[PDB]
This record gives structure tokens, C-alpha cells and sequence, in this order.
């Protein structure tokens, strides 16, 4: 559910300094989410009623559905390799969250 | 590269109660600090546990090595008057660490390196 | 060793870094104090029981790390147990120094009689 | 069966704390449930009740079935490998897990 | 015979506690029994009495055969493999387990 | 967003002194700010009321974006990047900021 | 990654009958607990046996090392007072070990180490 | 802004010595300045009143600007380089240092 | 070779006030020289750490080394009789380092080492 | 994983005879046993010779080791108290090896180690 | 300016004997000079003044420039590598040096 | 040891090098002077009260680098603790070498009464 | 193979004049010998540096190994007696050293090893 | 494998005159035997030399190794009571062995190592 005991619990770290609670919670976690759902081609949102809300005030494009656990999980990959690297080495394209989040692509092509 | 999930044991750190009792020894009761995680490292290969410990009194020592995140030495101060305790998986007999010191790194300022004993339990 | 009568003799200076065959763990840059039995005089009647009071020779140590400080501490030592009810000093302080943590020491013989039980 | 038994003997470590045993019972078992399920092509139902009251509601698709020991296997699989390592790197798809899964495939075409 | 000495024998484990013997004996043996019945096109009993039993009832299929031991020593070293590595880290499609199973195939072809 | 905090979390360093603060947060992420603006072919700013006075004295170009947390994230790998070493070698260009950056380039074309 | 199937070996680990005898030394008679399986390890290379021991008593003791599976520790609880036999193979000689302390790992829980010591037999 | 603080925050290196700073920020700095402005095909200048005056005085070519901040950062990188190996092993024509310096070159083509 | 950008630590170098109190012992008042930067190179591995010291008295020590470029050598005089003292990131701890003396390398001249106790804090 | 053609030497299994003289001292006659071939490895590189020996008597004993085939060590029971001889090819000086202890392998059951002394002739 | 200063801090050697300073700055720098003026086509002169006198006395060839700074870095990167290695190897052409020199060639042609 | 009234009797020959119990970091080439403690008799009055003063057996050890420079500093050592008020030496000097630094040493007891406040 | 322009450093030998002060103790007075150039090598790693030596007196001492052609120990005869004096680049403190011994091999005869102690000042 | 033309030494072995003098000491003239080929291995490294020798005396040895092919060890019969001598290139200064034992091989019956002194000169 992307709430602070799971991210707790993936990165195995304790997060009690109000600072770096923060960058973790509040820099690290929304970048891995917006690149998800840039790569998803659609919008995704936690639970229903956000989901209603902004289809009714139609800033929901097309195609939109509430997170499933898989996609969460690529989520929480993505922000586990951001914690762990701070670097720019440089690496493959396509990493494991990838093979995770295909299923749930859409308008593939060319 | 501290490479989490490889912190797959949850230890206990807990500390001693301060003061002392009447002939002045310390007090052989045990405190609470909480809960870390962290990765083991043992001594694999012949002699490396020691059998003899000063006038001739058995005993069965083996050191061991606790690399932990960096948090956990910042929280609390861990040095070598405390006690870790870990618990083997579906087992009831909890072994019962000794900190010897703590080695921090500064070639990366995310690893901590924390050496027991666990060779004799301590009271 | 009896303990409680030395201890509480010797905490008021030392503000209760009096310790028993052992320095503790982590024991500070104070001075603190180190007592140990090391013999003493036999007390036992002949007819098949040995009397409530018995003799016992404690050794002592001050570990500071400043040399005035152990100085100090150890003439206070000699001059408590000297104004006591049953103890009485013998011998004269012996100094050591310990390089690995920079620390002078001292070293004097009591001789003190206890209560057995 | 999925149960907390045969998930505590898999991954050969117990699970007394109650945030750890709610982070891989509700958020790493059933992503593995459904990234398998997906791969499928179609839904698994863990007893036949259950997949009785998804076909009277309706929700039921084609060829449904009742989860059998190489599904579960499969998934436990994958949940070990979820369990393990916790970054993304570049690893190959067609794991050990598509093996075993791969004879009850339904859809297979071009 | 694939009982429960032979089983203790192969993987030189007491299963003295009920939860492991229970995790070995119907989770993991199941699996690799029906994943080898899965790959020999056919369906393998494991006594002439069940064999006579299920096509009695019908619900056995064409070209049906009663167990030999090399399919039960496949069967075991298929076990083996799931007891010893309990992740996904993808492995060769054909191991030494098919090249025992091969002989016993069944509806082979284009 | 490119906060001291943020920065000093980052790279896992306290800047106490004056002269190494003034180093890294006036020469050093300005940098990796101006080089990703650059590869994105579009102006980028941080806040919203910053964009409406570059649109109002017309030095805003075509498609400027108020900056998302991937771009942050890319920033802060490539002035990770620079922090690490000092030196000029033969790395390769393509590397991993440039895989976040990626979706957000807008002039693409040959 | 315990790789069963080089556990090649059938040991036989047994412990001492309880209480003392009149004088209060350990009594010389000998309880049995059971069979387990286990790899072996010797110490290969030159002075690897040990010839005098205490005061100028002649000896020849070569420490070993076993690796057994995780649940021979849980299910009995092997320390410094238990004795291992082994038997070599076509063989009549059976040799005796001796406990001196197990090391159990943390980076995976499916193996324990038990180190013998195999020179002088026990009694 | 290559001031002297910059250039000793970035070698890690106190110039206390005469000789040796008189060095570095007299043969080592001018040399990768140039060496820049060479290869970007233009002229560098470091403050707006420098370009002014030398395009009043003719002698500023067509395309001038006044430094970036990545463009000093190339500079920087190139002088780690000259700091640390002082010999001519050989080395690749493409360093990373033209990697930050591309975007600015002018007159390319063929 | 020096690799610049691997001298990620901020030390601070100081040096004791000369003379001698009442009793000559040395002054436990100490100056200051100024902040140079350098590697840390830790002591991985098991028993990297000393715990006595003399007459049995509790310690933990475990040296460092610290790799400085060879201007620091050349501006002071870096001896036996000096402490360097560095901070943890994000911490209110600091070490003491003492310096047990410098070596240099002839191979090329850029580089010294310092090599550091790190143990028990210096006065 | 024997690999015979490697065992190139015909060595000589003796033991003693059993029996006191008239002081208890060890009979210095020799019986003998049989022949065996074997792969003998020396311990090169320096100071691989001790030339003292106790009370500041001169020596120089250097320790071998000899690979055998695991049958010798059933047909017979070499242990600490027998010798062995080996004559180097086209030699009239006999090497007198003194076994001080046996150590068997369980990893696999084909192979035995026996190590000598092989510095001053026994008798 | 290939100063007796700079020669020194560049070979981070003081040459206090009388015959080694000879050796360096007698037999080892002019042949780097020699070199680096060979390849680049052209005559390179310390000085204006220099460069005047040579042009009167008509011994100045076509295009001749007064030394910049990346020349003189070349030169001494040469002069390093000479005082470095003193034995004939397979070195392979085109070293460090050639890529700093090469904008500065002249009569570059086929 | 009392010690400033042995180090202010010592230091116009030695320039204040001398050093209780412990030689510092970096002593140089120069002679210098190490004393320590070693035992004394007791001054201890019956009644429950320890005197004033207090005797102490200080041990004084020289070590300079060239055999004569030692030779005259103990001689000078000798000397002026013999005609000092309450002092007086009891023995004679023993030599030690140490090969590692390459320096000659000297040893000599000293009976001293000094003032315990 | 004794590569030069390795020998990138010019050391300065000098041994001691002859005969004996009053005493008898060595004269403190230092000859010349002349200038060799050799190639140093250093002792890299944690305890590379020696702190007590005796009774308790406080030091620091690294040794050394100087490289250099098989003429200078030919032109001279050095030996444990001499004293080796080097200077650091653009630097006043010079560092000085002491021959403990010259290793010369026989593999090639181009080379030789002069072992140092660079620690304490010799006079 | 013996690689002759790596024997690029030319050794001179010769032992000691039987008998005793007047008190009973080995007579310090030597007899000669021949001349053999060798190849020497030196201890590079530090701390390959030793310094003190007992009571403080003052010395400094160095152990080699010399490798000799199997026939000089049958002509003659080397052992602990020889000694060797070998003479540098181009020098009037020849070293003295000191021979300690002569470690033979029977994995080849090619090659014997002979182990030298060469620290003290031999009389």
C-alpha cells in the first residue's frame, strides 16, 4: 500500500531523523512513482475514490486504473535501487522492475 | 553499496541499568534499547573457537562480525559495555552476543562494523 | 574483601567508582578505585570454630589520568583508612603507568577486620 | 497452499513481528499471486468454491482453474526471489519460475 | 517407491518436526509428481489397482502406464532441486532430470 | 527540490564549511541543473510563479515544464556523478540519469 | 546451497549419563542419541597433528571439521560435552571425536559447522 | 567562477607554496581554458563587461558567449586531469569532458 | 596517481601546547593547526580489535590509516605526538585519532600515511 | 581421484617388537611388515628446517608427508609408533622416516595421509 | 613557460646537482620542443620578440605563432613520459599528447 | 614522588626535562630524567593519624644518547640530591643500554622526606 | 631486467670514521662517501610501525628497502655499520636511514637489496 | 624438469679436517671437495634479515637456498657440518654458506635443495 511501514520494511532501514525521513518519503519515493506511470503509458491512483475524483473533474486521461500489488512492487524495486546507487555508472534499459510492469503497458506499437 | 535484503536477521541491542549494587559489581539486570537488522558473518575454518580461558577453566568461544546500516550506531551509542541478542529461526536457544567494539568505515558512510563474542552467555 | 564498608567509605570522593577484582566495561577518564583480597591472618579457635570477626588484607588501585589526580586521590585513601575504626594502612604507595590508555596508577596494602556475616 | 506454515518453511525464517509478517503476507505474496496469474493468461482460484462464486458472479473469464501443486511451487518461486534480493537489476527474462508455469498456459498464439 | 524412507534417504534430512515433513511431503513432492506427469503426456499411478480404479470411473486418459523407477528417480531428483535452491535465478530448459523422462514421452511430433 | 537538506542527504556529507557549501551548491548543481536542461531540449523551473514571470518577460521558450520529481532525481545522479570523481575518463555517454530523463525530452526527431 | 549428497558420511553422536561417581568425576559410561549424516573436512599440509601436549606427554591430535544440516543442532542441543563416532570404511577402527563447540551461520540457515578433534579417544 | 577557492575545492589540494599555485593557476588552468575554447569553435569570456569590450575592440569572433557552468566544469574536469597523470600514455579522444562540452559547440558539419 | 575525490573527509590536525605543568607531566591543553583532507582505510575482517591492555584492563583499540597528500607533510611536521580529530556525518561523536607516525613513499611523491589508533580518546 | 602412476616410490612399513629390557627403555630391534608405494611431498621455501632442538642441541629435522592408498592403512595400523624406510634411487643412504600420526579423509574414502619426520634416524 | 620552476614541480623532482639539471634542461626538454615543432608543420617561438628577430632575419617559415599555453602543456606531458621510461618499447603512436597539439597543425593534408 | 620538589631541584641541569613515571612522545636527543615511586617506610602514628610527612623511595633513570653526557648527568644527579635538605642517596648507579634507539641509561635509588599536603 | 628510470631518487651513503673517543664508544663524527640513486620501497599496511623497544621507551620505526645496481655495493662495501641519508622532494627534514644488512641475489647479477630502518636518528 | 642453463652459479663445497685440537674444538682448517652448479634463491621482502643473536650480539644473516641437481648429493654426502663458498662477479669479496640440512624430493629424483646461512662467516 506504499504507506511508511512498507517502505520501512523493504529498505530494512529506520527512518527517525525527521531529515531523511523526508528525502525518502517525500523525493525518492514520488520520482519512482511518476517514472512507473510515465513508462505505464496511464495514470495510476491508490484507491478508488481518487480515482473517481479525478475522473469527474477530467483531468484523468484515458485508460486509468487503481494500483495492483505487482506494480506496486516494481514501485518499491525502482526506490530500492534509488537508495542504493547515488551515481550515474550507467546501465541496462530494461532492469527487473520492467518485466514486472509490461503486463499493465498500453498503447504499445509503433 | 550497502545492498539491503542481505540484512536478513533481526537482532535485539539492549543495554545495562546504571548504578551499582552493594559490593559495587554491576547490576545483573537487562535493560531494552529495540530491534535492528543486520548481517552475520562467521569464523569458518579449523581452530577458530577457543577452548582454554585463563587457569586452566573450559570454555567455548567463537567471535563473530554484525555489519549494520549506519542508523543504528547514530541512535544509540553502542560500545563495548552492551549485549545483542539473536534467535536462531524455529529455535528456542537464543544465542547471546558480547560487543567488543564498533569499527566504523569512512570510505562510505553507510556501513558499521560491530565484533561479538558470543562464545559465553553474560549476565 | 568486605565490601559494603569499604564501598561506602570510599564513595563520597570518588562518587561510587569503587570496584571489586574489576574495572567495569567502560570506566571513564575519572579516577577509580579497584580493591581485591590477597591474604590475610588466620582467626580460627582450636577447639572447633572460627570467631565472627576475621582478618583480610585488601589491595587497592587508583587509576586516574592526570598524575595530580591519582596523587590526590591516593593520599585521601590513606587518610580515611587511617582516621577508621578497624582498619590501618601498611606500606607505602608503589605508582605504574599504562601506555595503551595513557593512565598512572597506585598501589597500597590494608589491613582491616571485617564483619563475617 | 499458501499458507503461513508453508511460506515461513520456504523462506526458512519465522516471522514473530507483526509489521514483517503483514509486509510479506499482503504485499510481496500476492504480487507474486499476480504477476503468475498474468503470465497465465488466466485466473487461478485457490478451491473450487471459490471458483464457483466467481463464475455465478460473473467475474470468472475463460479457462479457469483450480490452482494446482506446480502453480503454487511457481509462485513460491518467485516470492523466495522477491524475498532475496530487493533492487532492480538486469536480470534475464524466462526465469526458473516460466518452467514450471509454462505447461498451463492457455492463450499462446501470434 | 516414493514413500517416506526413501524420501529421508535422498535428502539426507530427518523430518522429525510436523511442519517441515508436512511442507516435503504435500507441497514439494506433489509438485514435482505432476510436473513430470505434465511433461510425459500422460497420466502415471502409482499402483496397478489405482491404474485399474480411474479407468474404471474414465477420468484416466489414453496411454496410461503404472510407475517405473526411472520416472520415480526423475521425480526424486526433480525433489532434490526444489529442496535445494528456492528462487528463480533461471536456469537451462532441459536439465538431467528430462534426459531420464524422455524414453517414457508420449504424443511427440510437429 | 534541490534543497541543502535534500543535497546534503544525497551525498551522504555534512557541508559544515563555508567554502565547501559554496562549491558544491554554486558551482557543482547548477551544472547538472544547466546539463539537463539542455539534453531535454526545454526550459525547466522550479516553481510555477517562476514560469508565469520567464513567460511574462518572454524569455520562456516552446514547452516549459515547472520541473517533476524524475528530473530531480536525474539531477541529483548526475551531480552525484560529479561529486564522486574529478577526473575526465572514458565513460560512456547514455548513462543512467538519461534513462529517467528520457520521457520528458520533447524535440526529438532527425 | 547445502548440496545434499556429499553428506557421504554416517556418524553416531552420543552424550554422557548424568551425576557423578563417589570421587565427583564425570561418569565413564556413555547414553546414545542417534544417527546423523555430515561432510567431513580433514586438515591437509604439513604439521597439521600436534605432538606434545602438557608436560611433556606424547600425543598425535589432528582437528576436523563437520558440516551437518540445520536440524541436527535443533533438534538435539550439541555443545563441548558430547563425543561423535565414525566409522571408516572395510574398516574395524572406528575413530572417536570430540566436541569442542559448534558454529552455527546466519548468511543462510540450513547449515551448522561442528568441530572434532579426532587425536586422543575419550572415555 | 575558477577563482582560487573553486580550484582548491576541486583538487582537494591547499596551494600554500608559491611555486606550486603559481603553477597550477598560471600553466595548468590557462591550458584547459584554451584547450576548450579550441575545441568549442568559439570564444569564452568570463563576464559580460569582457565580452563587450572585446567585441568593441574587434578582436571577438562570430558566436562568443560568456561561460556556463557546465562549460567551467569541463574546464575542471580537464585540469583534474592534467593534476593527476603527468606522462603521455595514450589515451581515448572522447573523454567525459566532451560529453558536457558538445551542446555548445558551433560550426559542426562536414 | 592520487585519485582526488577519494580524499572525501574533513580532518582537523592539532598539536599540544609546549612546556610542562607542576609535576612535568604534559600539558593537557591543546592548540590547533588547521584542516586537511584524506582517505580512511579501516580494518576489516575478525579480531581487529584489542580488548586488554596491561593489567587487565579493559580497552577497545583498532588501528586506522589515513592516506593524505604529501602537501600536509611538508606545511607542518606531522610526528608521534599529535591528534587528529574527525567527525561522523550527521553525528555529534567525534573521533580521536593518535598519531603513531607518518610513512612516506619514495615511489612517488605524492602521497603519505599517517597511520592512527583510534582506540581511547587522547588529553 | 587417485591418479596411481603417481605413486612412484617402494617405501618399507617396520614396527617395533614388543617388550621391555632390563631398564623398561623401548627394545631398539626392528621387525618388519611389508612394502607400499606412496607420493611423497616435501615442504620447500626457507626455514623449512629446524636446527635446535631443546637443551641447545644441534639438529635438522625437516617434515614430509606421504599420500597413500587407503588399503595400507587397514591391512595394517600404522600410528606414532613405527618408522618407515625409503632409499632415494641409485643411493647407498637410506632416508628413516618416523610417522608421528595418520590423518584420514571421509570426503572420499581412497586416500590417507601419513606425516614423517624424516630429521634424525630412529632406533 | 618551461621555466626551470615549472619543470620541476611538473617532474616533482628538485634538481639540485649540477649535472642532472643539465641533463634535463639541456638534452631532454629541446628534444620534447624539437618533437612537438615537428609535428605541429610549423616553427614555434617563445617570445614576439623572438618571433620578430626570426621573421627579420627571414629564417621564419610559414604560419609561425607564439607558444600557447596547450602547447606548452603538451610539451611537458612529452618530457614527462621521456623522464619517466628510458627504454625503446612497443609504445603505440597517437599518445595524450598528440590530441592536445592536434588543432594547432597547419598543413594538414593527403 | 613529590614532584615539584624534584623537578625544580633538577631542571637547571636538564633544562625541565624530567618526567614522572613516562618519557613523552618525542624526547629528543638530549638527556632526560624519569622518576618513579617504588616503596618508602610507614609514618604511621598508633593513635589513628598518619604524619605529615611521609617517606618515599623514588627510583631516578637518565637517558642520553652518548655515554659521557649520561655519565655526567648521573654524577651531577648524585651530587646535588646529597646535599639537598631532606634527601639522601642509598646505592649505586647501574648502566643499561637499548639497542633500538641507540642510548645509555643509568639507575639510582633516592630515600626522600617529603611534605604529604 | 632492472629497469631504469625507476631509480628515480639520489640517496647520499656515508660510513663512520675509524677509531674510538675515550671511552671507547663510537666516534659521532660522520665521513662521505659519494651519491648511488636507488629505488624505494615502502611498508604498506595497518602495524607497519613499531611503537615500544625496551623498557618502556616510546618510538617510531618503519624499515624499509632501497633497490639499486650491483656496482654500488662493488664500488664500496656496505654493510650494517653505514648510515644512508635521503632527502624528500622540496622539503628541509631529511630522512636517515640505517643499513641493517645488503641481500644480493644470484638470480641475475644486476641487482641488490639494502634493507633499512628509517625510524630513529642515528649518531 | 630440471631446466639446466638456469645453474648459472659456479659453488665451491668443502668440509672441515677430522679430529680435534688440544681442547677439543673442531679444527678450524678446511679440506676441499670440488665444484658443483646451483641455482640461488634469496628472501626478498622485509624483515628478511635478522639482527640479534642471544646475549645482544650484534649480526646480521640472511637465509638462502640452493638448488642442485641429484648427482652432487650421491658423490658426496652434504649434511650440516659442510659449508659452501661462492664468489660475486666481478668482486674479490666471496660470500660463506653455512649449510643447515639438505632437503631431497621424491616427486622427481632431479633435484635436492641445499639450505645455506650466509649471514656469519664460518671458521
Amino acid at each position: 500500500a506504499l504507506t511508511l511501514a512498507m517502505v520501512q520494511r523493504h529498505l530494512q532501514a529506520d527512518l527517525i531523523e525527521d531529515d531523511e525521513r523526508s528525502y525518502v518519503m517525500e523525493q525518492l519515493l514520488p520520482a519512482a512513482r511518476e517514472s512507473a506511470e510515465m513508462f505505464l503509458n496511464r495514470n495510476i491512483y491508490s484507491t478508488s475514490e481518487e480515482l473517481a475524483a479525478a475522473v469527474a473533474a477530467g483531468t484523468a486521461g484515458q485508460y486509468p486504473l487503481v494500483t495492483p500489488r505487482a506494480v506496486e512492487q516494481a514501485i518499491l524495486l525502482m526506490l530500492g535501487d534509488f537508495y542504493r546507487d547515488r551515481e550515474a555508472t550507467g546501465k541496462p534499459v530494461s532492469t527487473s522492475a520492467h518485466n514486472l510492469l509490461y503486463p499493465y503497458r498500453v498503447k504499445v506499437g509503433v | 553499496p550497502i545492498s539491503a535484503g542481505s540484512l536478513k536477521t533481526r537482532l535485539l541491542a539492549q543495554r545495562r541499568t546504571s548504578g551499582t549494587d552493594d559490593w559495587g559489581a554491576p547490576v545483573q539486570g537487562w535493560s531494552d534499547l529495540g530491534l535492528f537488522s543486520g548481517d552475520v558473518k562467521n569464523d569458518t575454518g579449523l581452530g577458530a573457537i577457543r577452548t582454554a580461558a585463563g587457569s586452566g577453566l573450559p570454555a567455548s568461544i567463537a567471535k563473530y562480525s554484525i555489519k549494520v546500516r549506519s542508523e543504528v550506531i547514530r541512535r544509540w551509542s553502542i560500545n563495548s559495555a552492551d549485549r545483542i541478542i539473536g534467535r536462531l529461526p524455529f529455535s528456542t536457544q537464543e544465542m547471546v552476543f558480547s560487543v567488543t567494539g564498533v569499527i566504523s568505515d569512512f570510505a562510505d558512510p553507510s556501513m558499521a562494523y560491530i565484533l561479538v563474542e558470543a562464545g559465553a552467555d553474560e549476565q | 574483601t568486605y565490601g559494603p564498608i569499604l564501598k561506602q567509605l570510599l564513595s563520597p570522593y570518588f562518587s561510587g567508582r569503587v570496584f571489586p577484582d574489576a574495572a567495569p566495561d567502560v570506566p571513564g577518564q575519572d579516577p577509580y578505585v579497584i580493591y581485591q583480597r590477597v591474604g590475610g591472618i588466620p582467626t580460627y579457635f582450636t577447639e572447633g570454630a572460627l570467631a565472627d570477626k576475621a582478618n583480610a588484607r585488601v589491595q587497592l588501585e587508583v587509576w586516574s589520568t592526570s598524575k595530580q589526580a591519582t596523587y590526590e586521590a591516593m593520599v585521601h585513601i590513606m587518610r580515611s583508612v587511617a582516621a577508621a575504626p578497624a582498619m590501618e594502612p601498611l606500606g607505602q604507595p608503589i605508582d605504574d603507568y599504562e601506555p595503551a590508555l595513557r593512565i598512572y596508577g597506585s598501589r597500597v596494602d590494608i589491613s582491616m577486620y571485617y564483619n563475617l556475616t
